[PDB]
């Protein structure tokens, strides 16, 4: 378990607080009395590691023409894109293969 | 406080109606790095000006060819004249080069806005927009 | 309140004495989109400062060509040197690319400047410079 | 006052850990026209923001090539956990043109940063960053 | 006749004011007792359509190399500029035709 | 001997002070009763003129790669660069020169 240095909002004692893992993120900080609470990502946020943001990530990725989604927005994950079948990605561009081609690769004749 | 808006792009809706005319961009306006804040609201691809004043307003807008030029215009709309004003253009000449390519367009300039005034940014060809990620394609204005 | 200019583009009237030289641009400074206020005065191709601090400095020149290269200069002029100090340079190669090109080039930054000090913004060839509208080729200055 | 500062490019030292990564850049922070003031300091690539608020964040790049494309990334570390936000991204393709040319790039808007937060400025190739001159490659904020 | 909301300076009783024809401008608003007051846009100014400026839209396009006046800057209308009679127009940039051309059109040979 | 108006710090009285020599820069402004106080430039910095500067001008000119020192960082003047002997410079870029070339011109075959 990560943790992280705190001064209490009430009476600024300095505390070692508690983490939030992937998925969640510090809704309130730990206090004297109470522990960390971790809440979960909202819709369309992500925290994919161990964490003391008090606001998730946004999916900041849309997938664009040529493109389709790699791996979909979860609460632990950004989306990702990879290029549809007909492409491969080059310099960061999606772009066709000539047949007489994987998503990664410029497969040849 | 004062008036603030950074908004990012978007995928955008392509509309119908342009009869050569340059299209108003889609922005978000709250998530990821997106805000509005103390009155500055942003509705129907217009920021509202809530308080009359001098502002500093920027965007830019990437560009990917996959065409003549590009251009961006940040643009004021009043309901006192039916014609908007042109307040910033940056024009690029598209060169022949290899139909493979991306440019950023930057403008950034300040401006004396009266309340009620609506600001959007228009572009030449909304196909050649890159909407993919936030950092690339964005839009703002404070008050000094 | 503080000293604030936006200043718009106008017809060059082309100078004989550059001896390898960057010529200053001329500019609007009260019609259309132009103003200047709080004592933020515009005389003979200078910005002069009133109240020394930190100014946000800006501008964009327009380029077309119907040359290796363009540039954009913004200067400041002291009486205390006979030098000036290139605050901000924005250059870029021109490719062979088609003799019918048109480029942007924009230039933003914080400068912390002293009551009399002069701004002026150089070009590498005047004859260069889209004049054409004011929402092309503009120089602003705002205290912060 | 506000915490302000404008730096201005050095030498680089080539950094050899880039795993397929952007390294950040090696800024001036007290001589000429850099300096850093009201608690904004500059340590080790990063701008330490002192004071949460609204800020003006800008930076240009030169890039000269004596490469598919050239890219700036503003980017934003905080210790609340352990990925970058990249705020501003500036990418364009490299024509194939002359291998003699030159590019800046520009990047500048408005964001809501947090005391703490580290500010960088990173690029795509290192060696492709012109260092020659302050009013070529510089890198600035202010709180608004 | 067009009409625009607008509440008084005086004491802001919220009434229905005049608009202004083109060629001119609101000098002065509507009040309880007087009409709108329309003045005439000075020199190098100009409104197209019937207004409520304060102020009137400056003349602000200026004819480039290979240019001419289509329009000149009246009071009812913005300056506009057709190419000169040796070239014609094209993305932006006002260029020769080859005879063995319209400033509109590239005519052939 | 060049000079420059100034106002005392101490009591407003407008008198005629005495410029700061190439190497110098002004320390302290002149008074009714002592001269200007002319301090030498720090290390790095520069005054090529007779100047009235309260800080010396930065060595601000780095040699690129392809380039060598032409002229050193010293109290009365800038840095300034010259190409190497492989080289010589061309719009801004220093390149090289083909034998079957000074740092200014391209010597031919």
């Amino acid at each position: 378990t990560p943790t992280y240095p705190w001064r209490d909002a009430e009476t600024g004692e300095r505390l070692v607080c508690a983490q939030c893992p992937p998925g969640t993120f510090v809704q309130r900080p730990c206090r004297r009395d109470s522990p960390t609470t971790c809440g979960p990502c909202p819709p369309r946020h992500y925290t994919q590691f161990w964490n003391y943001l008090e606001r998730c990530r946004y999916c900041n990725v849309l997938c664009g023409e040529r493109e389709e989604e790699a791996r979909a927005c979860h609460a632990t994950h950004n989306r990702a894109c990879r290029c549809r079948t007909g492409f491969f990605a080059h310099a960061g561009f999606c772009l066709e293969h000539a047949s007489c081609g994987t998503p990664s690769q410029n497969t040849q004749c | 406080d004062k008036p603030r808006a950074h908004l990012t792009v978007v995928r955008q809706t392509p509309t119908q109606h342009f009869k050569n005319q340059f299209p108003a961009l889609h922005w978000e306006h709250e998530l990821g790095l997106a805000f509005t804040k103390n009155r500055m609201n942003y509705t129907n691809k217009f920021l509202l000006i809530p308080e009359s004043g001098d502002y500093f307003i920027y965007s830019q807008v990437t560009f990917r060819g996959m065409p003549d030029s590009i251009t961006v215009v940040i643009t004021k709309v009043t309901d006192s004249y039916p014609e908007p004003t042109q307040l910033l253009m940056g024009t690029k000449s598209v060169s022949e080069v290899g139909s493979n390519w991306f440019q950023p367009i930057y403008l950034g300039a300040m401006f004396s806005l009266q309340e009620g005034d609506k600001l959007m940014v228009n572009v030449s060809d909304i196909s050649l927009v890159d909407y993919t990620k936030e950092d690339k394609t964005f839009f703002g204005a404070f008050l000094l």
